[PDB]
């Protein structure tokens, strides 16, 4: 027995999940905040514990 | 304490890989 | 200030003396083959090879080294005139060569 | 900005001469001197007179449906995924520019780094003039290595000259080992007695449980710190008797031994190492570029030229100056010198 | 001199063994067991689950330091090596958190795991005999409660702190039976790994393998293993009166005492002595005392991180030294 | 049959042995110092010392010069046997004190 | 940021001592020295790891972007 | 220089050659050039080579020689209070070489009650390890701190300290190994005399032995500076005050 | 001598011409290639 | 023999860039002397450059 291993946006103001459409706007839908952050990717990231 | 743990157990890590 | 003015005199003198080199007839000449010194330092001696006080040989160290390297208790010391005889057998051919 | 390194002021291993430091491996392993770099890259999806704008379309794949290597950490939007490692050659902003600013010439933002980075922030926004603004923050965890620069608040800087294993380090009666070994020859000429007083004050401070003071024209008095050291069982002067790590014998000198505040300076050899064989040359001079970022070559100046002439190395002069900088096979007329 | 390290006011003397033939005209001190066997002695002072203190008596510095070095750097232990992050929305960076998890010492006894072969493929390197898999799934949420406004975070939120004990042992393959009676837990379960606010989560798995303290500090089994020579204080002439009390103050509390009746200061317990050589700075006791350390009497203190007992660590170090000598002996010498 | 562990350095070797340098890879001060001590405890050995020529390499160079009674290889083999015996004595005494406690 | 798991010098586990040291200082208030000695931090390197640590993570968490 | 490929990211140089470069390992950077032709390569290594340039051309004085910790380690070895038994002596000689050099062990300076070698014998073996070594050095030198003998008629080696170095047949018969006899600027240097009599290769061999020996010896001997080293004694307080 | 990082040794090359004396060595360096340090980065053929 | 051999060795070799060497030999020690006039305290001489 062996082993293997082991477009969401966040408004910088209200911390809400957003989905940016194709060429709509770059603003939050809840507040008017104009700064959006990519949420952490879903895929696996492997780090050497050193 | 006062136990000879090394005699009881057959070691494996200690041998060189 | 020193780091600003580092390599100023070096560069200036480099432009002055850059082309001077020793020739195969023991002369120092310009690139225009003009004689600056008929012999370097009036001596012909390289300052990189001076072991004395700007003199080519350190006589005291050389004598001690020779004594130690050729030492043998089973050896005969020359009489004071015989030391000069050996010295004048070596030197004197080279003295009359010149 | 710094860490309290356990410091032993002693000559050691011969890699600590002329200000070089001896760093303890396994102090580094436990996080001593660890730091991260964070760098920002800004792009603007600008707008154009012909009612056109740039795009971030991308993340193309190969036959299997698997993303190509250059797009390995990209994500559907064409902006490098947050959390993913980006290696040298990989794309983290997929900027396409119109060919007639319909068709889009690729202008991807490539990561060109000797060491891999990680994407920790991707900020999508607009600037005051209405047009999209992209910022991607790349973080790079750094582990101290040979040539990394440290300083001790007293002007005694110096690079890491060797990283030795903990067992090779000298140890005291309690098994404490230095995190850093500061060579004792840096003291007599620089005359930083404040560094010694700081070592003793910090040692008495940790033993007593109190942060001490080194305030100018004042601070914690040396005799009071000595009293604390003696009351705790240590020598008043801060010199513990140590055992050699490599032999185990008592060192014949008592070693000045205690905590010193150390700063890791921004100057890290990872950002300084540069090597050019052949690369870009200037369009005008046909000579190697002048920038470490532009893979530039190292200038051989007039003073180095003077040194090489003084050596009388004519062929080396030719090789360094003409052949390996700019050698041009010209055609020269023998009638007109043109 | 003669087996005693001299502790002077400005130097340390007589630190080398001088127990070999060719030290003196009497080519004595040739090696032989049945002389070393009868002179060598072990006196154990204390034993815990995490600390031991014993005296290797009548042994050379090279051998004692060989054991110490082996314990620190060459005795294998188990620590997390690779951390796979499914989700990490805390302020602590992924690699910082991974390094911390690596520094968490696991209570898995080595010799339950085999060394990982790194020549194998990545898909074929980790097995149920090579690896311990620890997961960590924490999501921080606001406490559905209402205590005093702006109180300590332990009750404003849920899972506001991530401890090492939150690392869960995940048996793989046949470890479900091998480790059924000794489940893998942190040696120190209150180790604070990360602090997170509501909406932040840390999801990961960590592969833990055998390693060597020389390869990385996290693998070292001892939070410190070291020794020290046995202090020796020789009161050359009687000290009496208040001068005896000052002499007593020059040393830690229990080291020397004042005899009742004689009022002379005598060495009560030199083991408790730290050699600060405070007495060697007063010029009153300059010729009334000699400080020293017995050069072949080593007071070992071995405090274990927690994966194995300190006496086991020391025995493993002696066995490692013997094994490397024997491996060299068996190896043929190549031109 | 490990053919890479311990090598004999021929440039450092004399005629008829009695003086030889051995190169031992994957070794450091730990084995070097104990081995040197045990080897010096041999009457025929006139010279023993090791050196790790560079920290970058896991390599140890141990030099043995003897008088004519034995060769450096024999002194090395005896040193390894004696180190094994010493560690065996240490093991027995320590396990006995553990059992007694 | 957050307290190191291990003393940089000895390697002793000090990461399980930060909350208990804070509690010893705040509740049943003691001196820093006595609080450090009550936790078994005898070596001065281990004492340094706790005495000089600046708990910046608690400040960094005031800027939580996922509130 | 001859390139030596190594794992880390720095150019590394032996500290003896820091003086010609005026380099001090505090973030100093240096430039490496690879000549690309056979002619340039030969010119570089034969005219600009380190062994061919142990002396400065401005005065002929050595410029590549022992630097600080090397000087101090040499001083601490040759200090008149240094004695070594056979085991310590041979370990020192193995450190000095790589363990790949044969040493002819001389008779000990002290034969009773114990067999002990002085540190000057250690350095004599550094200059000339075995009888196959051609380096036979004879040298007289005044150490940088030379107090004269008690009598104006005594020879200089009778200095009240080890202020005078006598070397006869590669044997150091008096005097500590100071900067004046292992460093720069003096033509009575040990390495200068080795150079002038036997060539750059042997001079560099001796310098390499000294560098390796000091680099291993000082760490295991111990040499530290402390507050007590710069604390004035209590009498000097009163003396300086009234003075 | 000077210690040179293997990282810069893998970019700083020397243009060694193949003779009857070093052909086997240069073939081995070519096989190692641009990434294994005792390797080679470029080959200039005789008649190209 | 030693003295004569050393005297022969001392002779300046033809081809030497002795002018450039002299330039650096006169301009190197100059790179350690102050541009402004500093004098030992108590000399009280004429303010000579
Ligand atoms: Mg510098
Ligand atoms: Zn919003
Ligand atoms: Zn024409
Ligand atoms: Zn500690």
């Amino acid at each position: 027995x062996x082993x293997x291993x082991x477009l969401k946006y966040i408004c910088a103001e209200c911390s809400s999940k957003l989905s940016l459409s194709r060429t709509d706007a770059v603003r939050c839908k809840d507040c008017g905040h104009r700064i959006l952050l990519k949420a952490r990717t879903k895929r696996l990231v492997q780090f050497e514990a050193r | 304490v006062s136990r000879d743990t090394w005699n009881t157990k057959n070691m494996r890590s200690l041998e060189p890989p | 200030v020193k780091t600003a003015e580092t390599g100023y005199m070096s560069r200036r003198l480099m432009k002055s003396l850059e082309d001077l080199s020793c020739q195969y007839d023991n002369t120092v000449r310009t690139s225009a083959n003009g004689i600056v010194q008929f012999t370097y330092g009036g001596d012909g001696l390289d300052p990189l090879e001076m072991e004395g006080n700007a003199q080519p040989v350190n006589f005291n160290r050389s004598w001690d080294h020779a004594y130690n390297i050729t030492f043998n208790n089973q050896d005969k010391g020359l009489l004071p005139y015989a030391i000069m005889e050996t010295a004048n057998e070596i030197l004197g051919p080279l003295e009359e060569r010149l | 900005a710094g860490q309290n390194a356990t410091v032993a002021v002693m000559s050691y291993s011969g890699y600590d001469i002329e200000d070089a430091l001896v760093l303890n491996k396994s102090s580094i392993d436990r996080g001593f001197g660890r730091c991260e770099t964070r760098r920002k890259t800004t792009t603007v999806l600008k707008r154009y007179a012909n009612h056109t704008q740039d795009i971030i379309g991308g993340m193309r794949v190969d036959e299997n449906g698997d993303p190509i290597w250059q797009h390995q950490s990209l994500g559907p939007d064409g902006l490098g995924e947050v959390g993913m490692k980006v290696q040298s050659g990989q794309i983290y902003i997929n900027k396409s520019v119109p060919t007639n600013s319909t068709q889009y010439r690729e202008a991807p933002v490539i990561y060109r780094g000797p060491e891999p980075s990680h994407i920790d922030q991707v900020m999508m926004s607009v600037s005051d003039n209405d047009q999209a603004l992209i910022k991607v923050l790349l973080r790079q965890n750094r582990r101290p290595e040979l040539g990394d620069k440290f300083s001790s608040r007293h002007g005694q800087k110096g690079v890491c000259g060797i990283i030795v294993k903990q067992e090779d380090m000298p140890f005291n009666d309690q098994g404490i080992v230095p995190d850093i070994i500061m060579n004792p020859h840096g003291f007599p000429s620089r005359m930083t007695v404040g560094k010694m007083i700081e070592l003793i004050s910090g040692k008495a401070g940790v033993l007593n449980g109190t942060l001490e003071y080194g305030t100018c024209f004042g601070g914690s008095k040396l005799e009071d710190m000595s009293k604390i050291l003696v009351d705790q069982g240590f020598n008043y002067s801060g010199k513990d008797m140590l055992y050699s790590g490599i032999t185990g014998e008592c060192l014949q000198a008592y070693i000045f031994f205690g905590p010193i505040y150390y700063q890791k300076l921004k100057h890290m050899v990872l950002d300084k190492m540069h090597a050019r064989a052949r690369g870009p040359r200037a369009v005008l001079t046909r000579q190697p570029t002048e920038g470490r970022s532009r893979d530039g070559g190292l200038r051989l100046g007039e003073m180095e030229r003077d040194c090489v002439i003084a050596y009388g190395a004519s062929q080396l002069l030719l090789e360094r100056l003409m052949i390996s900088s700019d050698a041009f096979e010209v055609d020269v007329c023998d009638k007109c010198g043109l | 001199m003669s087996n005693i390290v001299g502790i002077e006011y400005n130097r340390v003397t007589n630190t080398t063994s001088t127990d070999f033939p060719g030290f003196s005209k009497d080519a004595e001190n040739e090696w032989n067991v049945e002389k070393f066997k009868k002179d060598f002695e072990v006196n154990i002072s204390s034993l815990d689950a995490r600390e031991a203190n014993f005296d290797l008596i009548n042994i050379d510095t090279s051998i004692a330091n060989a054991f110490r070095r082996i314990m620190i750097s060459e005795v294998p232990s188990v620590a997390a090596e690779y951390v796979y992050f499914f989700n990490n929305t805390s302020v602590i960076q992924d690699e910082v958190l991974a390094h911390r998890i690596g520094l968490v010492p696991l209570k898995v006894d080595p010799d339950m795991l085999t060394w990982v072969d790194s020549n194998l493929p990545d898909d074929e390197k980790f097995t149920d005999e090579n690896t311990i898999v620890l997961s960590l799934n924490v999501k921080c949420t606001r406490n559905p409660d209402a205590p005093k406004g702006s109180t300590d975070p332990k009750e404003l939120y849920n899972n506001a702190h991530v401890y090492a004990r939150d690392l869960k042992f995940e048996p793989q393959g046949r470890q479900s039976t091998t480790f059924a009676d000794c489940p893998v837990v942190p040696a120190d379960p209150d180790i604070l790994l990360a602090k997170l606010r509501p909406g932040q989560e840390i999801s990961l798995k960590a592969h833990c393998i055998l390693g060597i303290g020389g390869d990385h500090a996290k693998f070292s089994p001892v939070s410190t293993a070291s020794y020290r020579l046995l202090p020796q204080i020789n009161i050359l002439q009687p000290i009496k009166g208040e001068s005896a009390r000052r002499f007593q103050k020059c040393f830690p509390p229990g080291v020397i005492g004042i005899d009742e009746g004689s009022d002379e200061a005598y060495v009560k317990d030199a083991r408790k002595d730290t050699v600060s050589r405070e007495v060697l700075r007063y010029e009153e006791f300059a010729d009334k005392v000699k400080l020293g350390r017995v050069r072949n009497h080593f007071i070992f203190n071995v405090e274990s991180a927690g994966a194995m007992t300190p006496e086991e660590i020391f025995f493993k170090s002696v066995r490692i030294l013997k094994n490397k000598a024997e491996y060299l002996k068996n190896c043929p010498i190549t031109q | 049959p490990d053919r890479e562990k311990i090598k004999l350095l021929t440039q450092a070797t004399s005629e008829d042995g009695t003086s030889a340098s051995f190169q031992i890879v994957e070794e450091d001060h730990t084995l070097g110092n104990a081995l040197r001590y045990v080897i010096m405890k041999n009457p025929d050995v006139e010279f023993c010392g090791y050196s790790i020529p560079h920290p970058s390499e896991n390599l140890l160079n141990i030099r043995i010069q003897t008088y004519g009674e034995t060769t450096a290889v024999d002194a090395l083999q005896k040193g390894l046997k004696d180190l094994m015996d010493l560690c065996d004595v240490v093991e027995s005494k320590f396990t006995e004190k553990i059992k007694s406690m | 940021m957050i307290v190191p798991v291990r003393c940089f010098s000895c390697g002793k586990v000090v990461g399980d001592k930060w909350e208990s040291y804070l509690n010893l200082l705040q509740e049943d208030e003691l001196d820093e020295g006595t609080a450090l000695s009550r936790l078994g931090l005898k070596r001065y390197c281990c004492r340094r790891m706790i005495l000089t640590h600046v708990d910046l993570i608690e400040k960094f968490l005031r800027y939580n972007p996922l509130e | 220089h001859y390139a030596k490929i190594r794992p880390w990211r720095t150019f590394r140089l032996n500290e003896c050659v820091c003086t010609p470069y005026n380099a001090d390992f505090d973030g100093d950077e240096m430039n490496l050039h690879v000549p690309q032709t056979e002619e340039a390569r030969a010119e570089a290594i034969n005219l600009m080579g380190v062994k061919n340039n142990l002396l400065t051309p401005k005065s002929g004085e050595p410029i590549i020689a022992a630097t600080q910790d090397f000087i101090t380690g040499s001083y601490l070895i040759s200090h008149k209070d240094s004695f070594y038994d056979r085991a310590t002596l041979t370990q020192l000689l193995s450190m000095m070489s790589d363990g790949i050099e044969h040493f002819d062990i001389p008779p000990p300076a002290i034969m009773k009650p114990y067999y002990l070698w002085t540190g000057k014998q250690v350095f004599s073996l550094l200059i000339k390890p075995n009888h196959n070594s051609p380096v036979v050095i004879n040298l007289d030198a005044k150490n940088k701190v030379f107090v004269p003998p008690k009598s104006k008629s005594l020879p200089n080696e009778m200095s009240q300290n080890d202020g005078f170095v006598i070397i006869r047949g590669s044997q150091i018969l008096s005097g500590v190994m100071d900067k004046s006899v292992l460093g720069d600027g003096k033509k009575h240097s040990v390495f200068y005399t080795i150079l002038r009599d036997y060539g750059p290769q042997e001079a560099a061999n001796a310098m390499n032995r000294m560098a390796k020996l000091c680099a291993r010896f000082l760490g295991n001997r111990g040499f530290s500076i402390g507050i007590n080293d710069v604390t004035p004694a209590d009498d000097l307080k009163q003396k300086k005050e009234e003075l | 001598e000077v210690a040179v990082p293997d990282r810069v040794a893998k970019v700083l090359t020397y243009p060694e011409k193949v003779t009857r004396y070093n052909r086997h060595k240069l073939q081995e360096l070519i096989v190692n290639g641009p990434n294994v340090h005792p390797g080679a980065n470029y080959l200039l053929k005789r008649n190209e | 023999e030693i003295a004569l051999f050393k005297y022969r060795k001392a002779r300046l070799e033809p081809g030497t860039a002795i002018g450039a060497i002299g330039a650096q030999s006169i301009g190197e020690p100059g790179t350690q002397m102050t541009l402004k006039t500093f004098h030992f305290a108590g000399v009280a001489s004429m303010n000579v450059t």
